[PDB]
């Protein structure tokens, strides 16, 4: 019996949900930052 | 010839003939029924008895009821007059519109095409679905599978394909509902009537329907696939033209075969399947082929009992298909629809010499990045995104953008999502994924790519998100 | 208790003395027919596994000889057979035609042409159920069977007279391994060396006809049919034909083995022959075992695979390599048939999907792959480079977990990771592009001496490409020296050093 | 195969198959009465304690059993049909259920000559006049040429009335069922 990549999130136990949330929070933050930068670029390039 | 029922056990009827026996697979008609009950011979038991599976309810049968021998297998009406109609396994209409008035009746049992008839030419069939076109492109005349458990999108995906390919397809089209919900059959009938492929007034119908839903006894579910296949075969040969053939699901054929095997005296095999699973499935899937006389594009929905792709039924079905699109529940939970698994889907034409080196390289880059993402997800479960190498975070970001960009809104899933259906031409999908990999979008947020057609729509959605930030 | 011949028809016949006008020695009357199994009354002089012939033009194999009746398995649809039919002995166990008249012909399990190219020549016939050789005719495996694949030829060598096993999951590259092996033998068959020519047999059990047609087109494109036989037992074929097709192929190959030539037979796929036999056994009411397989299924596969031998010079010296293909499910090599055939064969080429999608196509997973013949089936030059390559890869596989980290580790593990990545990028191969042994040894020699430790991994797959063309055009004398000589002489080693440095000294 | 003529009443089982074979063999050539008489004869012949003890021992070889039965059949001058039937039962080892065959054929022959077994059950016996009118009315129930085979059991468990079976037809004018019906009517 072996192990394969991407198995922690295939089980869906506690580590799977923990990893999913650790990913989602980080990328929500980065999406917020990128959206702010996109708005700033929009305004600065209107002219 | 005239025989006489001598036993009735469930759906299996034993009929005794005093004259000469009827050959295996012949259709027999029970005399004394208000409706039409047709038995099909399955075995000769000796002592002039023949075992048979009833194509209808065996309620009210009496030991001794006389039976007529039609002398030929079940013969269904075939021709351009079946278009726009609905049929049983035994070919009688169930659309309450009058008799089907054809000149040709075709037996539902026939030998598969011989090896000296196979076409060896493949050319991509563009369906307008990003994931399908990119990673598991279909092919004209090839057999397509749509594996996946329950509630993942098999029916929605096949309806979307009928909406796209069938609507703008010159040739004819056949739909065989095998052991599926009757609600869905009625919904499809009405959706086609609205679209116009089924025209109840003129003779311009482009779709022929055959139904044997899950209220039918196993005998009828095990043969409605053969009835639809016979209609498609006729349109392939005599009409000499392209055909589409949608089947939903082709696991109910196997399952219905398994519900009577134990009563026919066969020892069960594997996980309680009939010993003849592979042979029974092969003698059917081998008539759905693109010979040199015609061309059937066959799309099949294949239930996977409990998401288990190693079950004998889907496992055996895998070998009969050119392209497969393994819909996955783990991806449907995430909201990515259609939930096609990009790593568990394959196609035969997916080679650099059939699609092109740009398409092939884009597809392989996407698959590699997704596999690397899967490898990283194990680490992120212990460290956290904050502790990844500044290059690995780039892989994760690209992988999530690509994961979202494969989602697409269908024109038939308006009711669920509420969005609007998009058809994405192949060049636009290749460009979108090549750009997403090349890094030309590593500043737009992930959610901009979720449920949009071409990439420019993702840019516009990101612009809207930023403005209303 | 009860018997199947106690039906009232037989008793009626026997009561009024009507059983003397019927020849119950060479003819029989079908008692039952169903699901492809007929139960026949009579045929008292019929041998086990003999072929009988039904009145309606069909054939069948008489497998179960019971006191009352004979259990015949029909070679086709039982639509044409009815209770009461007449079944006549043929007199002879099932056999198939053999010879060079089959090369380039697609045949079915019984030697009938199905490609519509005309009748099959056929001067000699051979029984499909013939005992394999013994302890004595054979001699140790020594000659190599050039697969043309860098991984298989470098780390999983296959000799001649060996039974490898291409075990893997679904859609991983097993048939691709087989077809590349078949196509690579053109460089030997075209040539004149009569002891390097390999004739190929491709047994296609349970595949749909479209797949086999595309495969035959692929072989014809590569001009690799003039020395290939293809034996088709596709899905629509009756279970007995799928059961027999491996044996027909093995006998068509045993002909070549006996007559001094060399053959390679690719039973693709054996896990479907097992299913066909399982169906036949369950319908003959034989006692099932694990997973419903009959008891004698290990016997079924062993008596087939033990006919792949390397006869000794006192018998001709010919050989018959076997490359059975088995499709495991999830990854369960501990299932029943995978277990049997892993315990029968001499190695295993173990393919993955993780590796397939990580970009390592062919997905040969080294570490789980093995070849209990090993270096004995390699050339001297390939031995020289592959020993170091295998050692370095083994070192790399036990520190591959750190790959994501990598940095913030000692220099030794940095070097191990770097060399391992370069080597894995070297073992990558295209499709239907086998490589001569000289090309493989040149590439691996460049790889394993550090001459790629400067190139970035993404560029290796390009280097390997361009570099190869260079040597295949500018330097033919060195390649010919390595090929014919078989080893890397010190002068040839120096020439390879200079060539690799000169090409690498200006690449970019 | 030879299109055997089916018997009137279908008997099932091993005895049923052997008896149906015998009936089909006899019906063609026409020897049903003689073969039935011979069957009744062998009913006693094999029943002899010596023969029964020598035929219920499975350690005397089938060869010896067949030889002894051939000697007995020759010593009794039977039709070839009955001799072959006994030989066939001996070869297959079906002697332990030979009477079940003779019984079966009897059931199969009685219906051939037209007979519908009947049963009458009453609390107490009957006076012959009433039995005569029962005969008359029951013969009214039957068809043409169908002789009747009356049986008059006496069941005191019922409290009166009558119970009549004609083949599968059944009429129950017994006081017990009326008591049951009325009582159940009360409780509802
Ligand atoms: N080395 C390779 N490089 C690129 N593509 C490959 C390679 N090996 C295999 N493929 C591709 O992978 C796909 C599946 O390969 P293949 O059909 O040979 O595997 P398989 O296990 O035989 O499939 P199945 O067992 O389901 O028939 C093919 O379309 C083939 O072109
Ligand atoms: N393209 C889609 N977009 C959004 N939701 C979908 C889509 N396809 C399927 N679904 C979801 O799946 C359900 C229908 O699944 P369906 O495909 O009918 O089941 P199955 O595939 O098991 O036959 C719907 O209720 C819907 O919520
Ligand atoms: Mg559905
Ligand atoms: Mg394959």
């Amino acid at each position: 019996v072996r192990s394969s990549a991407g198995a922690v999130r295939d089980a869906g136990g506690a580590f799977g949900k923990r990893e999913q949330a650790e990913e989602e929070r980080y990328f929500r933050a980065r999406a917020k930052e990128q959206l702010a930068a996109l708005k700033k670029h929009h305004e600065n390039e209107i002219s | 010839t005239t025989g006489r029922i001598v036993a009735v056990i469930g759906a299996v009827v034993d009929v005794q003939f005093d004259e000469g026996l009827p050959p295996i697979l012949n259709a027999l008609e029970v005399q004394g029924r208000e409706t039409r009950l047709v038995l099909e011979v399955a075995q000769h038991l000796g002592e002039s008895t023949v075992r048979t599976i009833a194509m209808d309810g065996t309620e009210g049968l009496v030991r001794g009821q006389k039976v007529l021998d039609s002398g030929a297998p079940i013969r269904i009406p075939v021709g351009p007059e079946t278009l726009g109609r609905i049929m049983n396994v035994i070919g009688e209409p169930i659309d309450e519109r009058g008799p089907i008035k054809t000149k040709q009746f075709a037996a539902i049992h026939a030998e598969a095409p011989e090896f000296v008839e196979m076409s060896v030419e493949q050319e991509i069939l563009v369906t307008g679905i990003k994931v399908v076109d990119l990673l598991a492109p279909y092919a004209k005349g090839g057999k397509i599978g749509l594996f996946g458990g329950a509630g993942v999108g098999k029916t929605v995906l096949i309806m979307e394909l009928i909406n796209n390919v069938a609507k703008a397809h010159g040739g004819y089209s056949v739909f065989a509902g095998v052991g599926e919900r009757t609600r869905e059959g009625n919904d499809l009938y009405h959706e086609m009537i609205e679209s116009g492929v089924i025209n109840l007034k003129d003779a311009t119908s482009k779709v022929a329907l055959v139904y044997g839903q899950m209220n039918e006894p196993p005998g009828a579910r095990a043969r409605v696939a053969l009835t639809g296949l016979t209609v498609a075969e006729y349109f392939r040969d005599q009409e000499g033209q392209d055909v589409l053939l949608f089947i939903d699901n082709i696991f109910r054929f196997t399952q219905a075969g398994s519900e009577v095997s134990a009563l026919l005296g066969r020892i069960p095999s594997a996980v309680g399947y009939q010993p003849t699973l592979a042979t029974d499935m092969g003698t059917m899937q081998e008539r759905i082929t693109t010979t040199k006389k015609g061309s059937i594009t066959s799309v099949q929905a294949i239930y996977v009992p409990a998401d288990d792709l190693t079950d004998p039924a889907p496992a055996t079905t895998f070998a009969h298909l050119d392209a497969t699109t393994v819909l996955s529940r783990a991806i449907a939970e995430l909201g990515i629809y259609p939930a096609v698994d990009p790593l568990d889907s394959t196609s035969r034409i997916m080679d650099p010499n059939i699609v092109g080196s740009e398409h092939y390289d884009v597809a392989r880059g996407v698959q590699k990045i997704l596999q690397d993402y899967k490898s990283l997800q194990d680490i992120i479960a212990i460290l956290g995104m904050d502790e990844l190498s500044e290059e690995d975070k780039l892989t994760v970001s690209r992988a999530r953008k690509i994961q979202r960009f494969l989602s697409q809104p269908f024109q038939v899933a308006e009711v669920f999502t509420g969005h609007l259906g998009k058809l994405v031409p192949l060049k636009e999908t290749i460009k979108g994924f090549q750009q997403i990999l090349a890094g030309e979008y590593d500043h737009l947020p992930e959610q901009a790519f979720y449920m949009v057609g071409p990439i420019e729509e993702a840019v516009a959605k990101a612009d809207k998100l930023a403005e209303e930030h | 208790k009860t018997g199947t011949a106690e039906v009232s028809s037989i008793l009626e016949e026997r009561i009024l003395g009507a059983d003397t006008s019927v020849d119950l020695e060479e003819t029989g009357r079908v008692l039952s027919i169903g699901d492809g199994i007929a139960r026949v009354h009579g045929l008292r002089n019929v041998q086990a596994e003999e072929m009988v012939e039904f009145s309606s033009g069909l054939k069948g194999m008489s497998l179960n000889l019971e006191p009352d009746n004979v259990g015949v398995v029909v070679f086709g649809n039982d639509k044409l057979i009815k209770e009461g039919d007449i079944v006549k002995r043929t007199g002879a166990i099932v056999d198939v035609p053999v010879g060079e008249e089959l090369l380039g012909r697609v045949v079915d399990a019984l030697g009938n042409a199905i490609d519509g190219k005309g009748p099959i020549g056929s001067k000699a016939r051979r029984r499909v159920g013939l005992k394999a050789p013994g302890i004595i005719p054979r001699i140790s495996v020594r000659e190599p069977m050039q697969t043309g694949i860098k991984a298989v030829d470098s780390l999983v060598p296959i000799g001649r007279g060996q039974r490898e096993l291409i075990i893997g999951d679904r859609q991983t590259g097993k048939t691709s391994i087989a077809i590349d092996t078949i196509i690579n033998q053109k460089r030997f068959n075209d040539g004149t060396d009569e002891k390097k020519k390999l004739y190929c047999i491709y047994v296609a059990i349970g595949q749909k006809r479209s797949t086999v047609a595309q495969l035959v087109k692929r072989l014809t494109d590569a001009d690799a049919m003039k020395y290939t036989i293809v034996v088709s037992a596709t899905a629509s074929d009756a279970a007995p034909l799928q059961y027999l097709a491996p044996y027909s192929g093995c006998s068509m190959g045993e002909y070549f083995r006996d007559n001094g030539k060399h053959a390679l037979i690719i039973y693709d796929d054996l896990s479907k022959q097992a299913v066909a036999y399982r169906q036949m056994s369950l319908l003959l009411r034989r006692p099932p075992g694990r997973e419903a397989y009959p008891g004698d299924v290990f016997y079924l596969h062993s008596r087939l695979l033990e006919r792949a031998a390397k006869m000794n010079d006192a018998f001709g010296g010919g050989s018959l390599t076997a490359l059975p293909v088995i499709e495991t499910q999830a990854g369960d090599v501990s299932a029943y048939i995978p277990t049997n055939v892993i315990s029968i064969t001499d190695g295993q080429i173990f393919l993955e999907t993780e590796l397939f999608y990580k970009g390592i196509r062919p997905a040969i997973n080294v570490g789980l792959s093995v070849s209990r013949v090993g270096s004995a089936a390699q050339t001297r030059a390939m031995k020289q480079v592959a020993g170091t390559m295998k050692l370095e890869l083994a070192q790399y596989r036990e520190v591959a977990a750190f790959a994501q980290f990598g940095s913030d580790l000692d220099a030794a593990t940095q070097q191990l990771l770097s060399r391992g990545v370069r080597l894995t990028e070297l073992l990558k191969q295209g499709q239907y592009s086998p490589m001569a042994i000289e090309e493989q040894v040149a590439v691996i020699y460049a790889g394993v001496r550090g001459y790629l430790d400067k190139l970035e991994p993404s560029k290796i797959t390009k280097f390997e490409n361009a570099f190869l063309s260079h040597v295949i055009s500018q330097h033919q004398a060195l390649l010919g020296k390595i090929r014919t000589d078989g080893k890397i002489s010190e002068e040839s080693d120096a020439k390879l050093k200079e060539i690799v440095t000169n090409f690498l000294a200006g690449f970019e | 195969f030879a299109k055997l003529v089916r018997p009137p009443v279908q008997i099932y089982g091993i005895e049923g198959r052997y008896a149906t074979a015998l009936y089909s063999a006899a019906s063609k050539q026409n020897k049903l009465e003689q073969v039935e008489k011979e069957l009744l004869r062998v009913g006693q012949i094999l029943k002899e304690p010596k023969m029964a003890a020598s035929l219920l021992n499975p350690y005397v070889k089938r060869s010896v059993k067949v030889k002894s039965l051939s000697d007995m059949t020759a010593k009794e001058k039977f039709s070839p049909l009955t001799s072959n039937l006994i030989n066939l039962l001996a070869e297959n080892g079906r002697l332990t259920n030979t009477p079940a065959v003779i019984s079966a054929f009897s059931t199969m022959m009685s219906v051939h000559r037209g007979e519908v077994p009947c049963t009458v059950t009453t609390a107490s016996a009957l006076d012959e006049a009433t039995l005569t009118e029962l005969k008359t009315v029951l013969k009214s129930f039957l068809s043409k040429g169908q002789v009747l085979k009356l049986e008059v059991k006496i069941d005191p468990s019922i409290m009166g009335g009558m119970i009549v079976r004609i083949g599968e037809k059944y009429v129950d004018m017994s006081a017990k069922t009326k008591i049951q019906k009325l009582s159940r009517a009360m409780r509802e």
